[PDB]
Parts: C-alpha cells; sequence; structure tokens
RNA sequence: UAGUUGGUGGGGUAAUGGCCCACCAAGGCGACGACGGGUAGCCGGUCUGAGAGGAUGGCCGGCCACAGGGGCACUGAGACA
RNA sequence: GUAAUAGCGCCGGCCAACUCCGUGCCAGCAGCCGCGGUAAUACGGAGGGCGCGAGCGUUACCCGGAUUCACUGGGCGUAAAGGGCGUGUAGGCGGCCUGGGGCGUCCCAUGUGAAAGACCACGGCUCAACCGUGGGGGAGCGUGGGAUACGCUCAGGCUAGA
C-alpha cells in the first residue's frame, strides 16, 4: 500500500477471540450439575470420559470434564468450573475443580494432589 | 586450534518401493575463537560420517571476522532466502545475545559481545548461511578508507 | 532460605569441584575424588550431547551454587551488572565478590561460604566498627572487615585466623591477622578470580 | 498572542460574517510524510468588506456568536477563485457518493 | 513524466554501476550537480562533468569500482554498495540536527539539503543544521 | 488562602515533609504551588532541614500564612531573623 | 438541522456569547463523515518491546461527573450544595 | 540459651530432570504434537532427579515472541491478493533557466513543556525492596531574529515531457 494510501485507510488492528465464555472473563465460575453423563473419545482414542452438564451463574449451560480416577458428582451437585478444553471430547471447554463445593477430591491421590484437590495424607 | 560446534542434525527420508530410506544431514560450525569461522553442511548415510563430512566441509570455506574488542565494527542486516539476520555491535559485558544457530557461529567466530536478531524465515540452515554472509560483508574503517582512496 | 541440603552432590552434578565446605574439600573426600560423576541412579550411565540450553543452564547453576545464592537474588545482581557500564560479565562477578558474606570467606575468617554466612548472620562480624548481620551486604572499596570483639575469643575464630597465618590473600584484599581485621581494597577483576566459570554463557543464558 | 491565521473566503452568504478556509500542514505523527488538512472558520465582517475569493488574515477574538471567534484582521491578496474552486468542486462530489455516486 | 529527477539520477547511477559502465549521463539540474559534488568529494565517483547530448545539458558521471577479483566472477566490488532515495514527493522527509542519521555506523553517508546548502550528515552536524533528507549512500 | 506548610512524603515510620507553598484547600499531600524546603523529623542525616529562605520571604511577601510547625522550621533557618 | 447559522435591539452575569428573548435574514453541518447506534469518565504515568509500537490508566496526584432516580431554586465571596 | 516450619510444580519433544512396579484404547493424561489395546522414560504409585522455595502450581486476563496490519518492518504470474477495460472529478505527485516572496523546510534566542515515573550520580533504613537530594535527556506549541538548497507561490523565459 502506498504511503498516501496508508494515510487514507491505514492499518487495521487485529481483534483475539476468547475460548472460554466463563463470562465476566472470570477465573472461575460455579454452576449446578444437570447430567453426569459419560461421553466417548474422538478420532483414535477410546474410553468412557466422565462429563457433566452445568448451569452456570453466568447464565450459560455448559459441559465440563471431571478429572480424576473416580468422582462423586450427581444430579444437582454444586461445582466450580476452571476452563480448559479436552482434546478428545468435542464440546467440553472447561474442567471441573476437584476439592471445591460438592466435587470431592480424588481418593488415594498420592502425587499431583494440588490438582484433584486432595489433602496431604498423614504418613503413619 | 579449531573448536567444533554442531548446529543441527536431521534425519531426512526418501522413497523407493519397499519403503523409506534415510540420510542424515549435519550443520557444523568450526572456529578458533580468534577470528576464523567456517560453516559446513554435510550429508551421509550415517550420523557420524555426516558430522565428519560437515566438519571437513566447514574447515574449507572459512571467514575472517574483523573482531574489535570482542565485538563487531558495524551493523549489517543480511537476507538469505526468506531468512534475515541482523547483527549490531555491543559494548563489553553485553554477551553474545542471539538465538542458538547465530550464537554458535558468533562464539567460535571469536565474538563475545553482540546484539542479534533473526527475522523472516527461521530455518536454522538458512539463518546459518545468512549469518556467515553477514560476517563476510563486515568491513573496517581501514578497508573502507582503503576502498575510497584512489 | 538459601538451599541447605546435601552439597557435595552439587560438586558432583557440575562434574567440577566446588569448595562448599572449605576444609575436607581437600582431604580425599570432596567426593569429586574417585566419584566425579553426577548423583543418582543414573550418574554412571553415559552422558548425551547437551543442548545449548543445557550448557548455558549448567554454567549459570555453577557460578551460582558457588556463592550459595538464590536465583532470585542472583538474577537481580545480574540485571544490575547489565545496566552499569563495563563488560557485564566481569562487573557481575565483581558484585558477587562484594557480598559481605563472601568477603568474610575470602578473608579466611570462615572456612566456607556457608560458615561465613552464619558468622555474619550471628553478628560475629564488623564493617567499619558497626556490626552488620546482612550476608547480602555490599562491601565497598575501603572498608575494614573485622571480627566481632566479643567473638575474637570464639574457638572457631581463633582456629581459622590461626591457620590463616602465612596464607596469602587476594590482590584486591589485605588482612591484619593481629586485630583480625582486613580491607576491601578494590573490586576484583575477572583475572583476579580463578573461577571455573564462563560468564560468557551466563550472560547468554539470561539472553534467551 | 491572539492567534492569527490566513485563509480564503469561500463563502459570503451570511450577514457581517464570512467563511474563511484556513489550510494547514504538518508531519504525520507516525508515517512522517507532510500531510495537509484544512478547517473553515466563520469570521466577523462588519463592513461587509471582504468578498468571495479574498485571502485574509483571521485573528483570535472575543466571541461574536456561537461558532464564531475570529475577526477578519486584514486582506492579503484580493480575487483568486482558483482556490474557491477546489473547495466548491469538492463540495460537489459530496453531492453523490451515497446511493448514487460522485461525477468526475 | 519524470516524477523524481533526483531519484532518477541515483538510479541511473545504481543501474550503470551494476553493469560497470565507465561513464553514464543524467539530465543536468543545478540541484543534481550539487549532489554529485558530494558524491565526488566523498570519493564515491571518479567525478562528473557538464556535457551536451543532442543539444541538451547533461552531467557525465564517471563511475568508480574496486579492483578485479580472484576465483569465479572477477567482477570488482562496488564503491557504491548502496544508494537509496529517502525523502520523495508525497512523503517528504525532514530532520532536525539532532535527528540526522548515522549511516552504516559512520562508514556511509547521508546527503541532506539544508538552508545552508547540500551537505553530508557530518557537514550538517558541524554547521549544526537539519533539513530534507535527500538520500543515503554507502 | 495560600499557606506555607508541611507535606507528608516519607513512608511508614519514616516521615519526610516538604515545606510547601500551597492553597489552604488542597489535600495536604496534594499539588502544591512551589517547594521551598524539606524537613526530616528524625534528623536521620546531618542535613535534616533545608529552607531556601530567599523564596519563603517572597511568599510571606504576599499572604503566605505558615502552619505553626512550618513557621518554627522557617525560624530555625532564620527566615525571620531581621538583624 | 430551526435557536438552527448570522444580524439588530434587549434580558441575565463578575464577564464574552443564541446563554436567554423579540424582530430580521436564510441559513448552518456533512464523505476532511454531519446525523444516528454502541462503548467510555479523560490525563503525569504503568506493563511490554531492541525500537517503532502495542496494551493500560486500579492504588497515588490533576481535571470532570454523579449523590436512592428526575427536576428546582434559596442563602451566600463561593452551592444549584 | 535449645540443633531447632517445608513445601509446591515438573522429569516424551518444545524443556533441565529416568529407572521398577501396577494398568492393558481401560483407568486416565493432554498447551501443541500426541500417550494407553501385556516391555508405556507420556496413565497411577514408588525410588531417584530437575526447578523454585513460605512457597509451589492452576485458572483468568494484558504485552512479548508476532516483520502475524509490516511507519521502523510484508505482500498481490502459479501460495491469500490487480479492479473486466476505459474516460475522467477530488486528491496525491511534478521538465529546463532566471528573479521576487519565505508558506513548508533548516538554524539561533526566548517562553511553555508540572509533580510522580524512567535514566545517572550521591545519600538514609544493618542490605535490598522503599525513600531522600541533585543533575541530565525529552516531542509539541507561542514570540523575535536568520538561511533559501529543495518543496510551494508570483513573475519572466526555454524546450528535453505533453
Amino acid at each position: 500500500p502506498t504511503i498516501n494510501q496508508l494515510v487514507r485507510k491505514g492499518r487495521e488492528k487485529v481483534r483475539k477471540k476468547s475460548k472460554v465464555p466463563a463470562l465476566k472473563g472470570a477465573p472461575f465460575r460455579r454452576g449446578v450439575c444437570t447430567v453426569v453423563r459419560t461421553v466417548t473419545p474422538k478420532k483414535p482414542n477410546s474410553a468412557l470420559r466422565k462429563v457433566a452438564k452445568v448451569r452456570l451463574t453466568s447464565g450459560y449451560e455448559v459441559t465440563a470434564y471431571i478429572p480424576g480416577e473416580g468422582h462423586n458428582l450427581q444430579e444437582h451437585s454444586v461445582v466450580l468450573i476452571r476452563g480448559g478444553r479436552v482434546k478428545d471430547l468435542p464440546g467440553v471447554r472447561y474442567h471441573i475443580v476437584r476439592g471445591v463445593y460438592d466435587a470431592a477430591g480424588v481418593k488415594d491421590r498420592k502425587k499431583s494432589r494440588s490438582k484433584y484437590g486432595t489433602k496431604k495424607p498423614k504418613e503413619a | 586450534d579449531f573448536e567444533e560446534k554442531m548446529i543441527l542434525i536431521r534425519r531426512t527420508a526418501r522413497m523407493q518401493a519397499g519403503g523409506r530410506r534415510f540420510r542424515f544431514g549435519a550443520l557444523v560450525v568450526v572456529g578458533d575463537r580468534q577470528g576464523r569461522v567456517g560453516l559446513g553442511f554435510g550429508k551421509a548415510p550415517e550420523v557420524p560420517l555426516a558430522v565428519q563430512k560437515a566438519g571437513y566441509y566447514a574447515r574449507r570455506n572459512m571467514v575472517e571476522v574483523p573482531l574489535q574488542n570482542g565485538t563487531i565494527p558495524h551493523e549489517i542486516e543480511v537476507e538469505f532466502g526468506a531468512s534475515k539476520i541482523v547483527l549490531k555491535p555491543a559494548a563489553p559485558g553485553t554477551g553474545v545475545i542471539a538465538g542458538a544457530v547465530p550464537r554458535a557461529i558468533l562464539e567460535l567466530a571469536g565474538v563475545t559481545d553482540i546484539l542479534t536478531k533473526e527475522l523472516g524465515s527461521r530455518n536454522p540452515i538458512n539463518i546459518a548461511y545468512a549469518t556467515m554472509e553477514a560476517l563476510r560483508q563486515l568491513r573496517t574503517k581501514a578497508d573502507v578508507e582503503r576502498l575510497r582512496k584512489g | 532460605g538459601r538451599y541447605i541440603g546435601p552439597v557435595c552432590r552439587l560438586c558432583r552434578r557440575e562434574g567440577v569441584k566446588l569448595y562448599l565446605k572449605g576444609e575436607r574439600c581437600y582431604s580425599p573426600k570432596c567426593a569429586m575424588e574417585r566419584r566425579p560423576y553426577p548423583p543418582g541412579q543414573h550418574g554412571q550411565k553415559r552422558a548425551r550431547r547437551p543442548s545449548d540450553y543445557a550448557v548455558r543452564l549448567r554454567e549459570k547453576q555453577k557460578l551460582r551454587r558457588i556463592y550459595g545464592i538464590s536465583e532470585r537474588q542472583f538474577r537481580n545482581l545480574f540485571e544490575e551488572a547489565s545496566k552499569k557500564k563495563g563488560v557485564t560479565g566481569s562487573v557481575f562477578l565483581g558484585l558477587l565478590e562484594s557480598r559481605l558474606d563472601n568477603v568474610v570467606y575470602r578473608l579466611g575468617f570462615a572456612v566456607s561460604r556457608r560458615q561465613a554466612r552464619q558468622l555474619v548472620r550471628h553478628g560475629h562480624i564488623t564493617v567499619n566498627g558497626r556490626r552488620v548481620d546482612l550476608p547480602s551486604y555490599r562491601v565497598r572499596p575501603g572498608d575494614e572487615i573485622a571480627v566481632a570483639e566479643k567473638s575474637r575469643n570464639l574457638e572457631l575464630i581463633r582456629q581459622n585466623l590461626e591457620a590463616m597465618k602465612g596464607r596469602k590473600v587476594g590482590p584486591w584484599l589485605s588482612l591484619d591477622v593481629e586485630g583480625m581485621k582486613g580491607k576491601f581494597l578494590r573490586l576484583p577483576d575477572r583475572e583476579d578470580l580463578a573461577l571455573p566459570v564462563n560468564e560468557q554463557l551466563v550472560i547468554e543464558f539470561y539472553s534467551r | 498572542p491572539k492567534k492569527v491565521l490566513t485563509g480564503v473566503v469561500v463563502s459570503d452568504k451570511m450577514q457581517k460574517t464570512v467563511t474563511v478556509l484556513v489550510e494547514r500542514q504538518f508531519p504525520h505523527p507516525l508515517y512522517g510524510k507532510v500531510i495537509k488538512r484544512s478547517k473553515k472558520y466563520l469570521a466577523h465582517d462588519p463592513e461587509e468588506k471582504y468578498k468571495l475569493g479574498d485571502v485574509v488574515e483571521i485573528i483570535e477574538s472575543r466571541p461574536i456568536s456561537k461558532r464564531k471567534r475570529f475577526r477578519v484582521l486584514r486582506l492579503v491578496e484580493s480575487g483568486r477563485m482558483d482556490l474557491v474552486e477546489k473547495y466548491l468542486i469538492r463540495r460537489q462530489n459530496y453531492q453523490s457518493l451515497s446511493k448514487r455516486g460522485g461525477k468526475a | 513524466m519524470l516524477t523524481d529527477p533526483i531519484a532518477d539520477m541515483l538510479t541511473r547511477i545504481r543501474n550503470a554501476t551494476r553493469v560497470y559502465k565507465e561513464s553514464t549521463d543524467v539530465p543536468a539540474s543545478r540541484f543534481k550537480e550539487e549532489i554529485l559534488r558530494i558524491l565526488a568529494r566523498e570519493g564515491f565517483i571518479k567525478g562528473y562533468e557538464r556535457v551536451d547530448v543532442d543539444g541538451k545539458p547533461y552531467l557525465r558521471v564517471y563511475l568508480k569500482y574496486g579492483p578485479r577479483r580472484q576465483g569465479p566472477d572477477p567482477r570488482p566490488e562496488q564503491v557504491i554498495h548502496h544508494i537509496r532515495r529517502i525523502s520523495k514527493p508525497g512523503r517528504r522527509v525532514y530532520v532536525g540536527v539532532k535527528e540526522i542519521p548515522r549511516v552504516r555506523r559512520g562508514l556511509g553517508i547521508a546527503i541532506l539539503s539544508t538552508s545552508k546548502g547540500v551537505l553530508t550528515d557530518r557537514e550538517a552536524r558541524k554547521l549544526g543544521v537539519g533539513g530534507e533528507l535527500i538520500c543515503e549512500v554507502w | 488562602m495560600v499557606k506555607i506548610r508541611l507535606a507528608r512524603f516519607g513512608s511508614k515510620h519514616n516521615p519526610h515533609y516538604r515545606i510547601v507553598v500551597t492553597d489552604a484547600r488542597r489535600k495536604r499531600d496534594g499539588k502544591y504551588i512551589e517547594k521551598i524546603g524539606y524537613y526530616d523529623p528524625r534528623k536521620t542525616t546531618p542535613d535534616w532541614l533545608k529552607v531556601d529562605v530567599e523564596r519563603a520571604r517572597y511568599w510571606l511577601s504576599v499572604g503566605a500564612q505558615p502552619t505553626d510547625t512550618a513557621r518554627r522550621l522557617l525560624r530555625q533557618a532564620g527566615v525571620f531573623r531581621q538583624e
């Protein structure tokens, strides 16, 4: 583009699109469980991914992954969503925070406990 | 004498019936850290023969870097393919501030203080050639004065 | 809290001797004696061609573990030595050698850098009279670094200042083994230090 | 200093007032080339002296009306519609580029 | 039409040198002659001289090159490795005496046009003045 | 009413005032009209009170009304001593 | 687009002024973006960046606006408080 | 006057840190590429290791890397990109010589350009963070004076464009 053109029209600044309408552009959002289904993976992967429809306080109704060996989520259990998709589950854009509200932490988690919200086991 | 740094070695494949058939390519820098650097790209059916071939190739084709107190005489920008390399002289204590490929050369080159920048295509192999060319083009108030005598 | 944990293991990981214990690190036991390979279940296995990162990483870790300093503090010194005029590389080392706790070590009061850190900490040190218990305290040129009177009688201090008889001192220092005093003459230069370090790579590492 | 400006009278259609078209130049803050913008000032002409085509010097004054803070200090050079033309011709292209389109 | 006489000249020169012409003509203009004056003084061109082509005034520009070289492509290194127009119509470029660039770390020059005449960046800085940044040579 | 007073500029437990010429109505730490001195309550250094008596006298020359404590410091730097 | 743009006379103010009023003129603005919709308090600075630039303006300081929402004046040097 | 809180993340590549066991496209991991269907440095534990340390790691958001809106600093034969072609308005740009003007442009002086911050120096709190003092740099605009090569304008001339 000629200098005179740049003067006329000028460059247009690029605009990024969110990948987590956890609305309020908040760090976390709490919602209520609706369905504690279990989806199946995509392309190659196979298994029974534990998922959950959630009615957020942000007005949105979303699907969230439930990390951990085993959970305790039910129909109307209150939960906290943290954002983070799951490559295999098309449609799941947030993870559920374990150890908050109704989602109990993972039992027998002796490692990456910070995630899977499990307290420090007292070594006998 | 010549120190020998290896920039990158890749596996590269080819096709025949029955399957793939690989070769290895190795980019190697060679320098005395005194003002002599050579770049060589050697390919061979085996990693070692490759490095060795490169080493040998680098040793032939050396460049004389007009160092001045561990830094360079002036800034040059050089494009090679879609790779653009930018060199700017620095005071002492600055360090060799550049991405690997560029650095590795600049070090054996004997440089010890520079400001660098890779622009455009960042293909190590092309950024390498780009660097070497940039070094070749360096000139000194001497050479310049010499060039404009007549 | 600066590290505090097995230390002859760092000596080993850097595959180079580190005097993180003053004495012993001589008596055939710095471990770097008949066991200079890195710690752990893999130490004896063959090492692979390190990455440019690995090299710059290892170099910094060395220069740093030598002064038992935290990355946090280490980094700030570096960014300080980067702004100030003069070859960053050496200027950086100058500042590292100006730590009161280092000087004490340099002047023989303490056997190690750790020990010196404590002597400074537990008050057993002086700087132009006024006592200073800040290991990160920056000693300037023209400062007397004496041992605390009350401590001049301390068993520890008498041993070290004893064996210190004869032992020469850095050309940027000087000490009166009598009144257990010493002076910081000038900022040491890169040549003054026989550091198994290549600040070249340390600067480059903070370049990334 | 009460600001003084120079422009052309592109309009004599009002009573005791004239429209002076002051031109201005300067370097683009980012691309540096010298660009040239322009603004119209309504200046007070009591004597109804100044006519269409006159180049005049405008002077910062005390408000005379809303949208009118300048008085015709003086005449620099009379008659020269070559300028009024640009201004009018430009107004003429406006007469389009909407749902139809400006001539040429 | 001939949109930029000055740029036309730098190009004629860039073009001729690339094929190693000895001479090279460019329509004469006071201003263009002023520039050539520097080109010579700074040692970029053997020199130049007024001449008449087809009856009209021109300036012969005597090009200069390095010596013959070794290995393949014995073509001489150019004395004028570079020469780019800067201020151009519809994008004029002026600089204060504090903004006069330092071309090629000093090994190259920059020709300005000041109310004190056409000078090189060093000359300008001396006389402490600025002005339209005609070009850059090195 | 224009005053000559102190302006807190220290920090917690490390107060450092600025003998200032401001309008009575501003925040104490707000925008002043001019600085004319400074005061270190704890004399932490040999130089704990500068005053530029030249300027003060000017301000008083036209209605500047000093806080009591400000006046007491201005007196120390002999802004009033009329010998 | 009609107090809308200018004019003449006048009101009001500490004071200029369509600020307000009577009468007169026909106008004024727009693609150099009027009018309308949306968003927003704005700013020394701050973050980042080799720089150019990008992003930002909560704490602190400067200005503006508001005071449960809307409108209004009184008293005063000063408030529409 | 007593030897006297430690933790958190990570160890397939990017990226510094590897072995055994359990599991068997499951249970799970996942930022991207991807990993798990009986030898898994990629899942879970353990041992060992790397990083950082009243911390460590996650989520959210902004900038850098991104010369990925390119003024610095990009492009349009075939990768995304020449308008289907012309005529021409506004606008952008402008052959050779001389003279006037001095609008752009350049210079000088002067006024303004807050404080805080940024930079350098010295100083205060045991250091530092923080804070104090001093100095330097910094566009823009007002005013007076000056220059006239280039751009503009005016007058005149010529012809290399038309």
